[PDB]
């Protein structure tokens, strides 16, 4: 149920997204989400 | 129902990310996170004082956490030990 | 005894349109697992034949090319429903199919009249629903290609609506490597995962991909039946100037980027003729001068 | 002159798409009918340099094929629906054979087991002078299947019938296999005659031709080898058979005028195969040929080149039983030939990798209770 | 990069130097050892059994890592050691960025708790998944690093849209086919039939969470039968006569849908593995 | 210097015209055939267990193509378990059979 | 036979450097990339070579000490012997020796080899001699793949190991070009191979193809679940399966042996039921979901099961 994004995502956008996911899901879900985001970012780069 | 999702589930079950979820779930019913640590330490000491070698599968703390998670309706392995059957 | 064996560890059938398979190749050495995995993944994703619907002749059914009075959904929706039909066949070339249904209220599903070669995997797929009383007749064409339909056979069609549908029998594939080494030996185990659309089991996909790879790598083994100045730079570095030549010829050769004797020997008589203001008398004189030594 | 038991019609109920193939004959293990001198397309520049590591036989002799059970197992491995009809014994060997077929997905419902007769045992009598043995004392299970035992139901479901000339040797089995062929032909289906002339049929050409003339007429698809084709006709081999270079004298494509005598009315296609090197097909209106590799790891226990023919036959049957309306098309026949060559090469590779090399002069390997074999790396030693 | 958030790569010599006591206890406990000298000689012999026992000991024993300069409050964290070959400790990129990683070789001190209370405190309090917010104001201390941000920006950047993608004015004179699922789009991208920046139409399953700006549609094709198409800058809504959202199509690239799919599948896999 | 020794045209048709006290195992083989090479190993293993109670010889099928057709042979891997006594018959095996069947034939028949 | 490959170029830059170019023109759309990448990964890291593994000197204190009469030290002699290129086809270990005396230069022509191993360059520099001193060196040759780390030092004393590199191919490259066939997309494939002289690029190509085929073969074998490399692996296995353990004899029994009408047989075959144990696993209720079945054939199969077997595992009434 995450917001669909169609614009560029800079560092501040990622920081705000993580700060909102910590409050909405918790640290347990956010850790795995951040790990998967890291993997996808490394693959794309 | 995503079809291609079994790989990361197996990775979670194997790498040991289940304990990170179980600790956070158990910290949802306790007010202080220090009394919970003290209670777990006391229970582990009482369980290791009875049987020295038979503290569980490998350790006692993991055994205590598995016993606490199995009494709430969540099936967990004995002391979170699952060997790899594909090791030659 | 150190024999490469393969096993199917996991097998799941999530639905009639989805499958799963996990395989293991244990005694592989170092560096081979990644190559085998990449090759098998490419073969599974590109070298497996599939069957789908290419053309749809909807001119038989009553429609105004934008909407159908009897069919609830539009023509685009019924085309998108037809392109999702999974078929299992060993067709060579092309084949024609037809679906005709008569009834006041009917849901067109698995009503395709197919030759014995072609089969339908899922009979619950809906082509069109909430059909009002009307004569519903659709003409279909089926092909069997590996990649896709790059170009249609008939560029001009009367009422046939081509569908750009990819065959893609395997939906996804992935590999993993687990290293098991103690000391100097370093063994690797390959873990292949295959997801098929139901047209073929994941076990048959491995055999098809392996046979396709072998057929691709065999052609490299095919064999056809059988039925003073005498040093190096003393002559090579001799620029044309030192060898006496008439002026006309000297100037011409120079404009032709011919400086040394090797450039003159490399150039033939025909291209020499091409040179402007170069004549046959010249070609005989330059040959003589090159031979007069 | 044939009996049919129709009964209930279960044709469109649960027959499945892949047409059942009935492979008739005996069930044996590692049996090669005969062997004739032949040639092969290889790279002699690569063989003269690796003479110490490559097993190349002095005189090359290729067998026509294997057995009906081998063809059935190969066709089931390719993905087809096979069924073997034959009689076997109820001892440990027959039960082991049945197991082999079953574990490979061949359908053994047709196979019939007997408790009084063995599997491979034939009783013989010394006879008169000259060592003329008599096989009359007892038939084997394989060569004794009664006409009654033929499972009619399979022959009704099957659309292609396969049988060799090995069963037509015994007078009792000959009538049975001819009855099975005519039953499968009248009920609707094509017959595949894989002529693999056994050892006794290599005496003279006229006797071999008149012996198989009962067959060769009830079959639509016939697969022959180049040596057998030259033996049936008056063609005498005029090749070197031992040279180290390809001179195009071998792998000869005979003109259609040589195929005219043996041709008959109901014949559709004729495959003359020189192995996995070159396969020629002769039809009514056109004819062509397809080249092949036949350069595979060749070890002892595998130099007879039988899995190649087994895989060729399996691929041909698999491609011709799916699209029966394109048995005469040129492009489909070329694709069938290429697929059969690929299948034969793959099966030869598999047999060479499964059955390893025999132990060299210095043998210290663990003794298998039935044989002794080492891998490829083990055979590549100094001494 | 292959390590998780809680695991750390521990070299072999450091691991044996740390768990010598535990591995000697394990040798003397079960079998294959009768005295301390024989056990020490077996450990020095570099046998496979001592490495197997070392792995069995360090399977679930937490270890503490602390940098020499303890400037920040999160400089001392706990990890689970993994036996790795080499002379360098392998750590997670996010934790390394959060621990003030330098270009020069930063020395790392490794400490091993002994008592049960220390182990419980290290496993329940000092792990990295329990401390992700800085105590200054509450901002996430573990944020994607430079390379991860570059990858995400290249994914969600898109491509040119106006004069840089078309030469002449499009007023004088089709896109990729309507992909019913994002799986088909990713499969077509892996098959190298569409580019990463090539626009496409993805059928949206009327989730009604249409993310856009306060911008009226550019055109509304209101037909005579009563089904009008509302064409927006980023999506298309096909609405019938009696106020019914028939179809919704989204015009995006493969990067946005890839990121959305990976986040959603991570959430779903976490929720399923929890059970 | 092996156990099973080679024979020829005339010498093989002499142990049946004479007399003996041990069974005779006549083996047909060809150099070219692969299966036979295996059969020879198990025949040698069987002969090393019966050093005096059984005699095992082998004859090729390329130099003796005349002695094979009258012997009623149909394939390369074939054996003949003839008996010493007269009257009792001959057993012909066709294929690669296990050593257990060979033992059960040479002992119980 | 439409695909044709031919050696476009073949040069010999040096006695230890060969170059060959090839072409595969009638190739198809997606096959070229796969063929190219697989052949590249096979030419670099899958072909094997023979190199000197261990060197034994006459009498030296250590490998870093010098020796009179020779300009280079023992370390430089080992580094020079490391670059010697040899050719062999048999695995194992062979011995060689150099026994040159007198002033001059010791080269590869001075190495004496077994009749299996040969030399290629025959002009490489090992060391230089200035005084009439006998030079006697021991050698050890071995064929393997990859590069070897001189970790073991047992089984011999007074010998210095050298880290050999068993890589015959130096570099490789492939290029793909379009054929221009209009509707159908066809591609041309090129291949460049640089070898160190031990084998020609054509032989390296053939060997890489054979290695790829050997790697892809095992997927076509029978699925594993008794000694390998034996033609009777099924006889003894079946003989011991029913004799060793219980409840496994039902696995050896298949539906075919149990007399059944053709309808029930082919219906159970279409239902992925092949063995008697599988027919015993599913209860009587599961035999109804399969189409083209009735209630009488259930009674028939139950009766023939009671006739053949004593009782049923899961086919009982529940
Ligand atoms: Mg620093």
């Amino acid at each position: 149920n995450l917001v669909f994004h169609n614009k560029a995502i800079n560092g501040t956008a990622m920081k705000r997204l993580i700060s909102r996911l910590i409050d909405h899901f918790g640290m347990a879900y956010t850790s795995h989400i951040l790990d998967q985001v890291k993997t996808l970012g490394f693959q794309q780069a | 129902r995503i079809p291609f999702l079994e790989e990361q589930v197996r990775k979670i079950r194997d790498g040991g990310k289940l304990l990170t979820m179980d600790i956070h779930r158990l910290l949802l019913n306790e007010d202080n996170r220090f009394d919970f640590v003290n209670e777990i330490a006391a229970e582990a000491k009482q369980y290791v004082e009875n049987n020295r070698d038979e503290y569980g599968a490998k350790k006692a703390i993991l055994h205590v956490l598995s016993n606490r998670m199995n009494d709430a309706g969540v099936y967990r392995a004995e002391a979170y030990m699952e060997s790899d059957p594909f090791k030659p | 005894t150190r024999t490469l064996q393969w096993k199917c560890v996991e097998s799941r059938t999530d639905s009639k349109r989805l499958y799963y398979g996990r395989f293991i190749l244990s005694p592989l050495m170092k560096g081979q697992a990644d190559t085998i995995g990449i090759a098998m993944r490419r073969a599974l994703l590109g070298e497996i034949e599939g069957t789908c619907i290419t053309r749809v002749k909807s001119e038989k059914v009553p429609h105004e090319y934008s909407t159908i009075t009897g069919i609830q959904e539009s023509v685009h929706e019924i085309l998108m429903n037809l392109k999702e039909i999974i078929l299992r066949s060993n067709l060579y070339g092309t084949s024609d199919a037809s679906i005709c249904v008569k009834g006041p209220g009917s849901v067109t599903a698995q009503d395709i009249i197919l030759p014995p070669y072609v089969e339908i995997v899922d009979n619950t797929q809906h082509i069109a629903s909430l059909t009002e009383p009307i004569d519903f007749c659709i003409g279909l064409q089926i092909e069997r290609n590996r990649g896709y339909l790059i170009k249609t056979p008939h560029n001009f069609q009367d009422g046939s609506y081509p569908i750009d549908a990819v065959f893609m029998p395997v939906r996804n594939a992935n590999h993993s490597i687990h290293s098991y080494g103690n000391g100097n030996e370093k063994q690797e185990i390959l873990f292949l995962e295959i997801w098929t659309n139901g047209s073929l089991t994941p076990k048959e996909a491995l055999h098809e991909a392996s046979r396709n790879l072998i057929d691709l790598f065999i052609p490299f083994l095919h064999m056809e039946e059988d039925n003073k100045n005498k040093k190096k730079i003393a002559l090579k570095s001799i620029f044309i100037d030192q060898s006496e030549l008439p002026s006309r010829i000297y100037n011409c050769l120079k404009m032709s980027n011919i400086y040394t004797l090797l450039d003159l020997l490399n150039n033939s008589q025909e291209d020499l003729m091409k040179i402007e203001h170069f004549r046959s008398e010249d070609v005989k004189r330059i040959l003589g001068i090159l031979e007069k030594y | 002159e044939e009996l049919d038991f129709d009964g209930g019609e279960d044709i469109s109920f649960s027959y499945g798409w892949p047409p059942l193939v009935c492979c008739f004959g005996a069930a044996q293990h590692a049996f090669v009918p005969s062997g004739r001198p032949s040639n092969r397309l290889v790279d002699h520049e690569w063989h003269e340099r690796m003479k110490d590591a490559i097993w190349d036989p002095e005189k090359f002799t290729r067998a026509p094929g294997g057995c009906s059970s081998n063809v059935a197992v190969a066709l089931a491995s390719l993905g087809g629906k096979v069924a073997f009809m034959g009689k076997l014994g109820d001892d440990d060997f027959g039960q082991s054979l049945v197991y082999f077929m079953n574990i490979n997905k061949v359908q053994t419902r047709s196979v019939r087991l007997d408790s009084k007769k063995a599997t491979a045992i034939t009783h013989m009598k010394i006879g008169k002078r000259g060592g003329l043995r008599m096989t009359t004392t007892k038939p084997s299970a394989e060569d004794s299947l009664l006409k009654s035992e033929i499972n009619i139901d399979v022959l009704k479901e099957a659309k292609m019938f396969y049988f060799n000339t090995f069963s037509m040797l015994d007078p009792n089995m000959r009538l049975t296999t001819l009855r099975a062929t005519k039953i499968s032909k009248k009920l609707g289906g094509v017959v595949f005659y894989d002529v693999n002339l056994p050892f006794p049929l290599w005496e003279s050409g006229d006797k071999a031709k008149t012996f198989i003339q009962q067959a060769w007429d009830l079959a639509d698809i016939i697969e022959v080898t180049k040596q057998e084709l030259e033996f049936l006709c008056g063609i005498k081999p005029s090749e070197r058979f031992d040279t180290k270079d390809n001179d195009r004298s071998k792998f000869t494509h005979y003109p259609p005028e040589v195929i005219a005598p043996l041709w008959h009315e109901n014949l559709k296609v004729l495959f003359v195969t020189n192995g996995t090197s070159k396969i020629h097909y002769y039809t009514k209106e056109h004819n062509s040929a397809v080249l092949g590799l036949e350069d595979v790891p060749l070890t002892p226990y595998t130099s007879d080149m039988s899995a190649s023919g087994d895989g060729i036959i399996a691929g041909i049957i698999r491609m011709l039983t799916v699209q029966p309306h394109l048995m005469t098309d040129k492009g489909y026949l070329e694709r069938t030939l290429k697929y059969a060559i690929s299948c034969g090469v793959v099966d030869q590779w598999l047999q060479a990798r499964r059955l390893g090399y025999p132990p060299k002069e210095g043998m210290e390997d663990d003794v298998v209770p039935d044989d002794h074999g080492i891998k490829s790396v083990t055979e590549r030693e100094y001494r | 990069p292959s390590l998780s958030l809680h695991r750390c790569g521990l070299p072999r010599e450091i691991a044996i130097e740390l768990f010598q006591t535990f591995v000697i206890r394990g040798l003397i406990r079960q079998h294959l050892a009768s005295n301390i000298g024989v056990a020490k000689s077996k450990i020095r012999e570099k046998e496979p059994i001592v490495w197997e026992i070392l792995q069995e000991v360090m399977q679930g024993h937490p270890v503490l890592l602390n940098r020499a300069p303890t400037l920040h409050r999160l400089g001392i964290q706990a990890f689970q050691p993994v036996l790795v070959e080499g002379r360098a400790i392998c750590l997670h990129p996010l934790v390394c960025k959060g621990f003030n990683a330098d270009f020069d070789g930063d020395q790392m001190a490794v400490h091993v708790p002994l008592s049960l209370e220390a182990q419980v405190e290290a496993r329940l309090l000092m792990f990295s998944h329990m401390n992700l917010l800085s105590p200054a104001i509450g901002d996430p201390i573990s944020v994607p690093t430079q390379d991860m941000l570059i990858g995400l920006y290249v994914l969600t950047s898109g491509n040119h849209r106006g004069i840089c993608v078309n030469r002449y004015n499009p007023c004088n004179r089709t896109k990729e086919p309507f992909f019913s699922n994002s799986y088909d789009a990713i499969g077509a991208y892996r098959q190298k039939r569409i580019n990463l920046d090539s626009p496409l139409w993805l059928r949206w399953r009327l989730d009604q969470r249409v993310i856009a700006s306060r911008e009226t549609p550019i055109e509304v094709h209101y037909e005579s039968l009563g089904t009008f198409y509302e064409i927006y800058g980023h999506y298309l809504i096909v609405r019938s006569l009696k106020k019914q959202i028939l179809f919704i199509y989204i015009r995006t690239t493969v990067g946005h849908i890839a990121l959305y799919r990976e986040i959603e599948e991570a959430i779903q896999g976490f929720s399923r593995a929890y059970s | 210097d092996y156990l099973v020794k080679k024979v020829s045209a005339k010498d093989i048709q002499e142990l049946i015209k004479g007399e003996r006290n041990v069974p005779l195992i006549i083996d047909f083989y060809a150099t070219w055939c692969g299966p036979c090479i295996l059969m020879a190993q198990e025949l040698e293993m069987l002969a090393v267990e019966y050093e005096s109670n059984a005699l095992i010889v082998k004859v090729d099928t390329d130099d003796e193509y005349e002695f094979a057709r009258d012997m009623q042979v149909r394939g390369l891997p074939t054996l003949y378990f003839i008996s010493p006594d007269p009257n009792k018959d001959a057993i012909r095996t066709e294929g690669l059979i296990p050593i257990q069947m060979m033992r059960d034939i040479i002992n119980n028949d």
